[PDB]
């Protein structure tokens, strides 16, 4: 997952 | 715009910006993802295009944000390029681009694209 | 990166960027369009995330113009995301999106997309 | 997918799409714009990717329109590229990209991009 | 245009792709990827829009290629939208969108963006 | 205004 | 034309 | 690796 979304 | 502009912005997923739209066309935030835990935070910069036109359209803006903080580096960055949209129901229209820092021969999956809506509520 | 990216920078159209990648991921500089008068200059500002990885992967960054200074207003503004590739023959590849603002029955046409790629020379 | 996707999609404007999934990845079918005149219709083509996989991912998939027919000539073309997800509420999500013929010098204003959401319903 | 699509098409990278530009704006063909095996070899359709206007305009135009064939099933599909430019040295300048079939969770990493040029040599 | 949209 | 470009 | 490009 990436920060942009988690 | 610009006094517009300035507060918390969501967008469909819970991620959360606050920025602070300055006289001259700056714009400095935060934007933090999911969970909001102390520091899913991130710096943002970006820009606004301070003496829009007056026919009702939207405001052109865009910032960035490179997804490194101090609990975590994602190596990478976004941007985001859209306008605002104020009234009853403001909003800020954006459409986004993520790339990673890859090798060159990774390069062609570096950049992925995207769109987002950020309203008040 | 950083002091790799600090610098002038053209690409294949003539336009110079020229910006200054501060400790902290900060970038900040001016944007030239051709002819190189003294004010088709923008202020330009963005972000590169500044502990990139070691397996020779590019630098992720992205900065923002909006395209008003004392001379022009353009009502617009451009994001460029990318990679730095530093070496002999450094490089900085963009994807970029430019937005100017519309009214809501335009906005269908309100972002174009294009590709930069940016050299030292 | 395939007899899931055939059939009649609106998006959020009213523009409605007609098509037909073949056997073999093809998809053929009609893009009507709003009004719903005789002919605001457009032939399309495009293939999906038969054999989706079984954790419920999308069923990827994409078409070109070029904006040319008896009554008109937009010089222009638009491809969707998303995926389609059925269920009660099916739906295809897209981006997509709209280029216009240019000369060589206004190239850089050629390439429109957006995003489109389409439903049965 | 049309006699002048029709042939074949290198990228930057060795992709080969040989299409048929049909009198009524059709495009079909196929894309091989690099190695060029027997079957890296994909299924094309697109259109182009057959009455392009005669100030130097490029012709607009755009394809569709699902990477399923008998030994792979990528699950994905890529768009390319863009124009065909004729002459002595022709080429075709594209932006595309390649999309997976994600989950609902992951669709925000669905569709990567990137360019591509092709030429005859 | 353009046929994809009107 | 526009200022990114001229 | 993909097949746009291997």
């Amino acid at each position: 997952c990436h920060p942009q979304f988690c | 715009a610009e006094a517009g502009i300035t507060g918390t912005w969501y967008n469909q997923l819970g991620s959360t910006f606050i920025v602070t739209a300055g006289a001259d066309g700056a714009l400095t935030g935060t934007y933090e993802s999911a969970v909001g835990n102390a520091e899913s935070r991130y710096v943002l910069t970006g820009r606004y295009d301070s003496a829009p036109a007056t026919d009702g359209s939207g405001t052109a803006l865009g910032w960035t944000v490179a997804w490194k903080n101090n609990y975590r580096n994602a190596h990478s960055a976004t941007t985001w390029s859209g306008q605002y949209v104020g009234g009853a129901e403001a909003r800020i229209n954006t459409q986004w681009l993520l790339t990673s820092g890859t090798t060159e021969a990774n390069a062609w999956k570096s950049t992925l694209v995207g769109h987002d809506t950020f309203t008040k509520v």
